[PDB]
């Protein structure tokens, strides 16, 4: 990473720094990493973070300097569509198994964050097109 | 028998 | 797949199924001959007669029988005395069953290969055991340590057999039998002035010994007492008709088992051989064969013998080791009776000297597998 | 090996047999950590394996034969969720019905489940009774052969449940109008009276085993039935163990003493008697005999029983209680007598109306004969007492078969009997503490059945593999004929029991020294207790079973002196007593034999018949409905034998999936776009990349089949690649929103 990144980088990081003291959270330094162009799983997040207890991950703080090696290491198509394709052979999958299979599968989310990103891409049946919809998240 | 008695 | 047992007498043929509670045939083993020419030319004569169909017609005929003292002779008539027995008299054939046979402890070893050798090649019998008759006896009579005295015609022994351990040395082979005492009672009874000469009144003088005689308790005051009042004089009436009357003779004839000097043997009676039998035993023995001292056979079945027996051993034995005589009322068949159940008992079936085995080991093979 | 957090695993506890553990670390080749789901933590040690846990979406399953993996712990879940959750209580194992009891009534057996069984296969529909009911109904109707159902257990399970029900089902489908199964119905409480007693572990043990065949005209519809028995325990009449009972009519005789009808028998109390008194245990409770005996006069009001030949039954009963009374004195070692005037001979002599002085003569002599002549020799007093108890067994199985013939009688119809559906109720494999001839005779008879249901079953599965077309070699026939030949064979344990019997002197010991003598190096099957000479071992079908010598050769022997039944064959005062003996060498036959016999008969009638089963099973001693108890229930779920037959099964192919539905359920992991155009040979190919070796599955016409637990393994590659592609979906969305919310952060 050049200068301009890491200026880039750690303004977007200072944004995040909700108590002043050039530092993020542990549970904040995903997000950071996320966006920032990294795509890595909570698993991956908690690898790279060194596996860190329940106290630090959610009271210790993390400068931008500290950061940055583990920006390095997370940074260090056709499987995403295959990947939907599971759940499919018309092109569309149902809106309630998508939901039930992402807040209660895998690194589970909230069935808020499913709605707010699902919103406006099914239709009246309960289809959504989801090389749409995997174009549009991968923007 | 054959000697010392009749049978 | 019952067995056969047929316990080959010297005076009578017993035979049935094996496991039957007495035998089914019992015929004299007598072959009869005919000794005048038939006169009337289309009778139907036929040349020879078994058992009840000779003794049927004795007067008419000469009797042999084929087997003295034990020991088989002039084999052709008793290859027809056993042909009688399975075809005729049980009707069943020999090839199917196997075959059980009695044989007097002591007597020439070779009968034993001969008479297997007409088992096994004139009868084609599957399988075939010989047995000494003084074992069933305890086998008969329900026990496993045992002194027998065995006796009929032909031959006596004493075996004693211990926990189903004989003990060869001290058997004792004695030949006195009913035939000696048929043959001095017609010697005897000519003293009263009676005559018979030939076998076909031999078997009268035999139903005279069967019915009449008896023995003394004590003989020696019975023999003057019998001299000085007639009350044991009875009277039996022969064919044809004519009375005869029998008085201290029908005891003299039996006493000789215990007096065989009479007869001229010089052999000591069967109370003496049978202590000397016992004593030829280890003494750890001889208090438990003192007790349990069977009888076994015909010449045994006359009255008072078992009495006389207990008397006359009391006088050899030392007065505390006490003695008991054990006369069962069937002893004439124990030794066939003995063979039924012991060919019925699965742990026999190994011991069957089978035909393959005879292919293998010739007329021989008798004694290396069997006692 | 496979072993991963996810699984799960079977760990062993005394007082749950076994217990669910989640697998806490991954295997690698000698101990493993094993979190517990009542809140615990455990470390356990694998010894030079816990036996793998099947996925959660097969338990449960109507068939146990859909498991993947097939263990006892695995089958006993399958059991317990489907009684106590589910509430479901009939399982299929294979062909094999699994009953168990509620100790309650339900719904289930209404009209229009009937109706609703009709037309269908056993398969197509969730397993009931009526569900086998109508494979015999139809396969007697398709075809010539007619049919039988077997049921199996303690005699508490409900065997009578479920014929009452089997019948309710036969009348019904036939459209049939009657008396025949309240008939049947109301025979039961004769036939427990005479037949069923009291057992150290259980109150009513049926001791005999009863065939009862429903029969049909032309148009199938019931004509009628009979009533056939079985292997009685005759020697239970005089002998027992301690807390035993013999058959509870005597006890409801001795229950009924006081009552006026009865005067003339004189009986005692159930102290009084030898037969009774023996056991130590005259009262059952809970359980009142005195008024059962009303239901038994009543049952024999219902067959038509006339007063008289009840009150006849009921004197020749106090008649062999009376006489195992009789005593006799030694006079020597081969004599005895029965004294002056003695009283319970008299009393004997009284109710059967014989002459005092020739029973009394006969008892203390036997009758030996030949054609020419005739003795009577005395006998011992042992012998004397075994005549006796013989005559007593010889009486008391012929009042028991002519009890019989009656309820035959009563249930006959002259109508021609087309064809007939046989329901076989029968005694369970045997085990106790102490164990006896008894229990030696019960689990030899066990031994037979469990081998006609094995030929049975690998016949049923040489058609199913000829149908498929695969090879006849894959299915090992398991074999238990040497157990058999052991027992039953002229070297086995029966023969030599007989044959001591007999032999000059024989005795327990001597028995089991001819016994060691004779098996002990030479057999796989047979073995010594280490510390007596006085027991043996078989191993044997359900278990290793210790039998003790002692009591055989007296139970063993039964000889009935021909002469005494030519004495009571005399008596006039009442004519039920010659009936007992209208039509040798079954008086000189063994118990033994006649239990031989009378199997091979039993064995024969089943033979030519094709038999369906059942298996009802006892959740727990208390009869605390729908409660399940697992130390309980294994005990059942071995005796019954389902145990072996499921190692029987998991040797072969257990699972049998069509070509449709397995290529609906694994879509998910075929490559879809990649796949090819058909069905069979895109899943061959499939499953061929998925698992190397074709001689873990194989492929039918229409199914494929695997062996044991591969579904499961296809279950887990399933979740596997599901949950990866799951959170590959939940990062990149993750990662989408969080980008918003720093969009909205820069607003
Ligand atoms: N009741 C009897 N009283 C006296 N002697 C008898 C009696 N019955 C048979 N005998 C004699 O027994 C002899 C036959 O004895 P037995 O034991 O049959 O010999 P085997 O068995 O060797 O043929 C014959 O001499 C016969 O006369
Ligand atoms: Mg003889």
């Amino acid at each position: 990473f050049n200068k301009d990144q890491l200026e880039e980088f750690k303004e977007a990081f200072e944004l995040f720094d909700r108590v002043g003291d050039g530092k993020i959270l542990y549970s904040q330094c995903g997000d950071v990493m996320r966006a920032l162009g990294q795509n890595p799983t909570n698993a991956e997040v908690l690898k790279v973070l060194g596996n860190p207890k329940s106290d630090e991950l959610k009271s210790r703080r993390v400068d931008f300097e500290t950061f940055l090696p583990m920006l390095q290491a997370v940074a260090k198509y056709e499987d995403y569509l295959e990947g939907f394709r599971v759940f499919d052979g018309n092109g569309k999958v149902m809106g309630a198994e998508l939901r039930h299979v992402l807040t209660t599968l895998g690194e589970k989310m909230t069935e808020e964050e499913v709605e707010t990103v699902l919103a406006g891409h099914e239709d009246s049946n309960g289809c959504i097109n989801y090389e749409a919809f995997l174009k549009h998240i991968l923007s | 028998w054959x000697a010392x008695c009749p049978a | 797949t019952t067995a056969l047992v047929c316990d080959n007498g010297s005076g009578l043929v017993k035979a049935g199924f094996a496991g039957d509670d007495a035998p089914r045939a019992v015929f004299p083993s007598i072959v009869g001959r005919p000794r005048h020419q038939g006169v009337m030319v289309g009778m139907g004569q036929k040349d020879s007669y078994v058992g009840d169909e000779a003794q049927s017609k004795r007067g008419i005929l000469t009797l042999k029988y084929p087997i003295e003292h034990g020991i088989i002779t002039n084999w052709d008539d008793m290859e027809k005395i056993w042909h009688h027995t399975f075809y005729n008299e049980l009707r069943v054939a020999p090839e199917e069953h196997p075959t059980l046979l009695t044989e007097a402890p002591l007597n020439p070893k070779a009968n034993r290969e001969k008479m297997t050798q007409i088992m096994f090649e004139t009868f084609n019998v599957p399988a075939m055991y010989v047995a000494i008759q003084a074992v069933l006896s305890l086998y008969a009579s329900g026990r496993t340590t045992g002194i027998v005295l065995d006796s009929g015609d032909g031959v006596t022994h004493n075996v004693p057999i211990y926990e189903g351990y004989a003990l060869p040395h001290a058997i004792m082979r004695l030949d006195l039998a009913g035939r000696d005492l048929t043959d001095y009672l017609m010697k005897i009874l000519t003293e009263r002035g009676y005559s018979f000469v030939t076998t076909a009144e031999r078997e009268i003088v035999r139903d005279i010994k069967e019915k009449l005689c008896y023995v003394a308790l004590d003989f020696e005051n019975e023999m003057a007492t019998a001299a000085s009042s007639s009350s044991l004089e009875k009277s039996y009436e022969l064919p044809d008709g004519q009375v005869i009357t029998i008085g201290n003779e029908r005891f003299r004839c039996p006493e000789t088992l215990f007096q065989p000097s009479f007869i001229g043997m010089e052999s000591a009676g069967i109370h003496e051989t049978t202590y000397n039998s016992i004593m030829k035993c280890d003494i750890d023995i001889r208090k438990d064969l003192y007790a349990n001292n069977v009888m076994s056979g015909g010449t045994t079945m006359y009255p008072g013998i078992a009495d006389r027996m207990q008397k006359e051993i009391t006088a050899l034995a030392p007065s505390t080791m006490k003695i008991k005589i054990i006369a069962p009322p069937e002893r004439k068949y124990s030794v066939w009776i003995g063979g039924s159940i012991l060919a019925s008992l699965s742990t026999f079936q190994q011991m069957w000297i089978t035909k393959q085995e005879y292919d293998e080991a010739g007329p021989s093979i008798v004694h290396r597998k069997c006692f | 090996e496979l072993y991963t957090k996810y699984a799960r695993v079977w760990i062993p506890d005394p007082e749950e047999v076994w217990k669910s553990a989640e697998l806490l670390k991954d295997y690698k080749p000698k101990v493993l950590q094993l979190r517990l789901e009542e809140g615990k933590d455990l470390e356990y040690c694998l010894d030079p394996l816990p036996p793998l846990r099947n996925p959660d979406i097969l338990v449960g399953e109507n068939d146990l034969t859909a498991l993947s993996y097939l263990h006892e712990p695995a089958v006993l879940h399958n059991l317990k969720v489907r009684f106590i959750d589910s509430k479901l209580i009939y399982t299929y194992c294979g062909i094999v019905l699994v009953a168990i009891n509620p100790y309650e009534q339900l719904p289930i057996y209404g009209e229009d489940i009937i109706n609703a069984y009709s037309g269908q296969n056993m398969g197509d529909m969730d397993p009931h009774i009526f569900a086998v009911a109508e494979e015999a109904y139809k396969q007697m109707a398709r075809d010539e052969r007619n049919q039988s159902i077997i049921v199996s257990g303690e005699s508490g399970a409900g065997k009578t449940v479920s014929a009452k029900y089997a019948m309710r089902y036969f009348a019904t489908v036939s459209g049939s109008a009657a008396n025949v199964e309240e008939k049947v119905l109301a025979s039961n409480p004769i036939m427990e009276s005479i037949g069923n007693a009291k057992t150290t572990r259980n109150d009513n043990s049926s001791r005999f085993g009863k065939y009862i065949e429903i029969g049909f005209d032309k148009r199938y519809r019931i004509i009628g039935a009979n009533m056939r028995t079985y292997l009685l325990e005759k020697s239970r009449v005089v002998f027992q163990a301690e807390e035993e009972r013999n058959y509870h009519i005597f006890y409801q005789l001795c229950a009924s003493a006081a009552l006026p009808e009865f005067k003339t028998l004189r009986l005692g109390n159930a102290n009084y008697f030898h037969y009774t008194k023996q056991g130590g245990s005259p009262v059952i409770d809970g359980i009142d005999d005195a008024k059962e005996m009303v239901n038994t006069r009543q049952a024999c009001t219902l067959l038509g029983i006339s007063d008289s030949y009840q009150m006849g039954i009921f004197r020749i009963l106090a008649g062999i209680l009376h006489l195992g009374n009789v005593e006799f004195a030694s006079r020597d070692s081969d004599s005895c007598a029965i004294p002056p005037k003695h009283d319970p001979l008299t009393i004997f002599c009284d109710l059967m109306g014989v002459d005092y002085e020739e029973m009394a003569h006969w008892l203390c002599h036997r009758k030996l004969a030949t054609a020419t002549e005739t003795y009577i020799k005395p006998i011992s007093k042992l012998h004397a007492i075994n005549a006796r108890d013989a005559l007593a067994k010889h009486i008391y199985a012929n009042l028991f078969n002519w009890i019989v013939d009656h309820v035959n009688k009563a249930l006959h119809s002259t109508v021609k009997q087309h064809s007939f559906i046989g329901v076989l109720d029968i005694y369970g494999f045997e085990t106790f503490e102490i164990n006896s001839f008894e229990q030696f005779c019960i689990n030899y008879a066990n031994e037979k059945l469990q081998q006609q249901f094995n030929m049975h079953v690998f016949k049923l599965e040489q058609e199913e593999y000829m149908k498929e077309q695969i090879p006849w070699t894959l299915i090992d026939f398991y074999d238990n004929q040497p157990c058999i030949n052991l027992i039953e064979a002229k070297m086995g344990v029966l023969d030599l029991l007989d044959e001591e019997c007999k032999m000059p002197k024989g005795s327990d010991d001597t028995w089991a020294q001819k016994l060691y003598n004779t098996h002990l190096n030479k057999c796989a099957l047979f073995e010594k207790p280490r510390l007596s000479n006085k027991a043996f071992i078989i191993k044997h079908f359900a278990d290793k079973v210790e039998y003790q010598c002692e009591g055989f050769l007296e139970k063993n022997k039964d000889t009935v002196y021909e002469e005494q039944i030519k004495v009571l064959k005399s008596s006039k005062k009442f004519k039920l007593l010659p009936e007992l003996f209208q039509d040798s060498k079954e008086h000189k036959k063994t118990v033994g034999h006649q239990f031989r016999n009378s199997l091979h008969l039993l064995m024969e009638t089943l033979n030519a018949t094709t038999p369906h089963y059942v298996r009802c099973i006892k959740p727990n001693d208390f009869k605390f409905p729908f409660t399940f108890d697992e130390k309980r229930a294994v005990q059942q779920l071995r005796a019954c034998g389902v145990l072996e037959t499921i190692r029987i099964s998991a040797a072969g192919f257990p699972s049998r999936w069509t070509y449709q539905e397995f290529f609906s359920r694994y879509r998910v992991l075929m490559k879809q776009k990649d796949v090819l155009s058909d069905r069979k040979q895109t899943c061959k190919n499939v499953l061929e990349k998925l698992i190397l070796d074709k001689d873990k599955y194989q492929f039918g016409k229409t199914k494929i089949f695997f062996r044991a637990g591969q579904v499961a393994y296809l279950e887990k590659i399933r979740a596997d690649k599901l949950r990866a592609a799951c959170i590959r979906i939940q990062k990149t969305i993750r990662g989408w929103l969080m980008r918003k919310k720093y969009m909205r952060m820069r607003r």
